[PDB]
């Protein structure tokens, strides 16, 4: 279960793809199952798949609406739609979809009063009971978790539609109206000259005098929008789930000697680490202890900001990001992380190519040499 | 008031409209951006495109004052002012099926004549001067279309995209348009050339540069040239605008600091293409071009 | 009778893939010395060569995997180190002139040569079309 905590949280830092990152911190999600059930914290794990099922289901279902919102201005492709590079600035655009993916990257980044934040932090203070190293990695992905959420929230939500920036893409620029900004006097398809662009029109700087040996396409104004109620309705009932589970396994209204709705339900269950204590646990009073995990998620989220909000954004500070000049392109930064995240998360982690080298290949070789001995 | 009249008989249609609020001309386009330009003198006085996807989504970018203060503000002065007293003639106007609309202003000044073209687009606005010499000699001239920018807070706004090009302390070149003089923005560190590191230019504090090439290295077959593109980021209503310079070699760049706090609450600078190190010739016959491009990607 | 007349560089012509608003396409002059990488270039000559991918984690930084090192080498490819195994890899169905940017050394630190780069072919609204070598022109 730890082994696959902390493999899916750093398997999902730099992935491009919103659904491969869902896949990979799911099954962190289910090694944190796997991780309270090693324990014995049966209620504990049942909390948390309960609260993670309704929250995946919710991201999945974001993630899904948003993918056929930007399929009709980038194509069916889902190299394409699916793209969070090509995928900022959707909180204009999907506004519902932007409050179900949040609330749901809320919920799994361990922020109260959601649903996984309460599983989570008492799978935190079993896995201290259980043993300090396994606590260190598990708070240590919670604070991963946050990182590449909120860097996946940012990306997908936060900026400009980078597919139809101005900045990069050429195909939604001004030229392409009848309108000609000088006047009244251009027109034609234009053939240019390398050389014209070298001399920049300033005729003095004809120094290469030698070698060295489309309109009519027309622009509209698209613009990404919500999907169809149908698609919506589930979001929001699955929103209210991810709202209002929490409070099964918490005591909802605790008044004195109060047992929850999980632990009444599961009123024969195994539970080691705290076979001896009867405690009831109160509504504002686990997040004084919880205050640990919390900090965590909020540095994770904190880097994430600073790593892909907006520059526009009032949280970005200019004298911070000049503090981070980097001018230089500074190489012990280049690959002390960036090029080591990268390469680890591209290449899946390398085992499933270690798969692909060790076992499928010789195992096809394996099916051949067979053949060859009931053949020759 | 008949010459109102007479231009809404000639050149009115969807999209342009004159008003009489001195005769102003009004270019409006389909999703509700709305542009301000005086006919008395070439001076944009607003500008309002539509940034947010309500019902009244459209947001001032231009700081305008009284007395023909601010703006954006054609300027044409030979050094070898040519605006002063001009007599701004509409030539023509033009229209992209209420998606795109423009109009012309003609102008003579002794043997010149400066053709200066406002052009709106769903996402952008365009202000174009050319210069036709009609004489027996050739002239030298500098120009600039500096505009007023508007920040709602003196924090929170600066400039991005000129990391990496040298800049001058320079006093800007002087227009009817000034909100502060060139004398107390300080004018210009006189001449410096320091080269931009940090990739944000802060416009919190009092400055007043240049960001282009030295005129020393612009003799040489390849130089880093002038920037075409530079953004100005505004934290207090969350909005990019980016500014694109053509014909210009230049790009003027003021803030005014502690002085904006008499003029008003709102902060503002002073930015824009600029042709003013280098004195631009102008042969007999020929032509010079230059284009100021205000755009915005907030709608997407 | 030359005082070599310059100390030795190469000149950069940058075509960016977004056209001015007027229709000419935008031109940026750069001048490096030879010997280092592309992306070593672009990057400390403050040039556009990722786009979208620049932010933190969205590249690959030298490391090859990511496809965003790509640009479009117009002119100066006799400057430049023919396809290694990960353009290779990285550029079936592509051009022959599209190469990645990281996986370039531009010729040595006493070269001369100029060459002409394309930035983010991808998003490119013109195309280039070269006629019987020489004039090389844009649409
Ligand atoms: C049980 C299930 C199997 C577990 C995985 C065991 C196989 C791992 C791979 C392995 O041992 O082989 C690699 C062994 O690799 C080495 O020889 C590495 C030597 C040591 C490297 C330096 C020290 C380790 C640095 C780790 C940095 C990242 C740390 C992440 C920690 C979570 C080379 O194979 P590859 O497929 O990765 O080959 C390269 C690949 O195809 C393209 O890159």
């Amino acid at each position: 279960g730890i082994i696959t905590v902390l493999l899916g949280a750093t398997l999902a830092l730099a992935q491009k793809d919103i659904k491969r990152s869902l896949a990979y911190y799911t099954m962190s999600q289910l090694g944190y199952m796997m991780l309270a059930l090693g324990m014995g914290s049966y209620r504990t794990a049942l909390f948390h798949l309960i609260t993670h099922a309704y929250s995946k289901a919710l991201l999945f279902l974001a993630s899904g609406s948003l993918i056929h919102s930007m399929g009709t201005i980038v194509g069916y492709s889902p190299d394409k739609s699916q793209n969070m590079v090509l995928m900022g600035g959707l909180t204009k655009h999907v506004p519902i979809t932007k409050t179900s993916f949040l609330i749901g990257t809320l919920s799994l980044c361990g922020i109260p009063p959601l649903a996984c934040f309460w599983s989570k932090d008492e799978i935190l203070n079993d896995s201290w009971v259980y043993s300090p190293i396994f606590a260190i990695i598990a708070y240590f992905t919670a604070g991963l978790t946050a990182f590449y959420m909120f860097r996946i929230y940012l990306l997908t939500f936060e900026g400009h539609l980078n597919f139809f920036c101005k900045n990069y893409s050429g195909k939604k620029s001004s030229s392409f109206y009848s309108i000609s900004l000088w006047g009244k006097k251009e027109l034609k398809t234009i053939n240019q000259k390398i050389s014209l662009l070298n001399l920049l029109t300033m005729n003095n700087k004809e120094r290469a005098s030698f070698f060295s040996k489309y309109f009519e396409n027309k622009n509209i104004s698209l613009y990404p929008y919500e999907s169809d109620n149908t698609m919506l309705f589930p979001l929001i009932i699955l929103i209210m789930f991810t709202l209002f589970v929490g409070f099964i396994g918490i005591p909802f209204n605790q008044e004195g000697m109060d047992l929850d709705i999980l632990t009444k339900w599961l009123t024969p269950s195994i539970n080691l680490l705290h076979s001896n204590s009867e405690n009831f646990v109160d509504w504002y009073e686990f997040v004084i202890n919880a205050i640990f995990s919390i900090s965590i998620a909020f540095f994770g989220i904190f880097i994430a900001f600073f790593f892909y909000k907006p520059i526009y954004s009032s949280l970005k500070n200019f004298d911070l990001i000049n503090s981070f000049d980097k001018r230089g392109q500074k190489r012990i930064l280049g690959d002390n992380i960036i090029t080591i995240i990268y390469n680890w998360s591209a290449n899946r982690g390398y085992i499933d190519a270690f798969y692909s080298t060790f076992l499928i290949k010789g195992i096809r070789s394996l099916s051949e040499l067979v053949s060859f001995f009931d053949r020759r | 008031a008949a010459l109102v009249e007479s231009l809404n008989d000639q050149f009115a249609r969807k999209g342009i409209n004159f008003l009489e609020s001195s005769p102003i001309v009004e270019l409006s386009v389909r999703n509700g951006s709305s542009l301000k330009l005086q006919l008395s003198n070439a001076h944009v006085t607003s500008y309002k495109p539509k940034v947010y996807w309500k019902d009244d989504g459209f947001e001032e970018v231009l700081y305008t004052l009284p007395l023909s203060k601010g703006g954006i503000g054609l300027v044409l002065n030979d050094v070898t002012s040519l605006l002063a007293g001009a007599e701004w003639s509409v030539r023509d106007v033009d229209s992209d099926s209420f998606d795109a609309v423009q109009v012309e202003l003609s102008c003579t000044s002794g043997s010149l004549e400066i053709t200066y073209v406002v052009s709106l687009y769903p996402e952008s606005m365009a202000s174009a001067v050319l210069v036709k010499n009609n004489g027996n000699k050739a002239i030298g001239l500098t120009s600039a279309i500096l505009s007023h920018i508007q920040f709602k807070k003196r924090s929170g706004s600066g400039i991005q995209g000129l990391q990496g090009c040298s800049y001058c302390s320079h006093p800007p070149l002087s227009s009817p348009f000034e909100i502060v003089s060139p004398a107390e923005a300080m004018k210009a560190k006189l001449g410096e050339w320091t080269t931009q590191e940090v990739p944000i230019t802060i416009l919190k504090n009092k400055l007043s540069r240049v960001y282009t090439a030295p005129p020393s290295e612009r003799s040489k077959k390849f130089y880093r040239t002038t920037p075409s593109k530079y953004e100005t980021v505004d934290q207090g209503r969350e909005l990019v605008f980016r500014v694109i310079r053509m014909g210009y070699d230049d790009i003027l760049v003021s803030s005014p600091g502690s002085l904006s706090e008499k003029y008003g609450r709102d902060y503002f600078i002073c930015t824009g293409p600029a042709s003013i190190l280098v004195p631009v010739t102008v042969n007999p016959g020929e032509e010079w071009r230059g284009a100021q491009v205000i755009e915005h990607d907030n709608l997407t | 009778e030359e005082e070599e007349l310059e100390p030795p560089y190469v000149g950069f012509a940058f075509v960016s893939s977004v056209l001015l608003p007027d229709g000419t396409p935008d031109m940026h002059l750069r001048s490096a010395t030879g010997g280092q990488k592309l992306r070593d270039i672009m990057l400390d000559n403050d040039i556009d060569l990722y786009g979208p991918y620049a932010r933190p984690l969205l590249n690959c930084a030298g490391g090859g995997t990511c496809a965003s090192c790509m640009v479009e080498v117009i002119e100066g490819k006799e400057l430049l180190n023919p396809r290694t195994e990960k353009e290779k890899e990285h550029l079936k169905k592509k051009p022959k002139n599209w190469r990645l940017a990281c996986q370039i050394t531009v010729g040595t630190p006493e070269s001369r040569g100029m060459v002409v780069i394309q930035q983010l072919p991808e998003w490119k609204a013109h195309e280039w079309k070269y006629e019987k070598d020489g004039p090389i022109v844009s649409e």
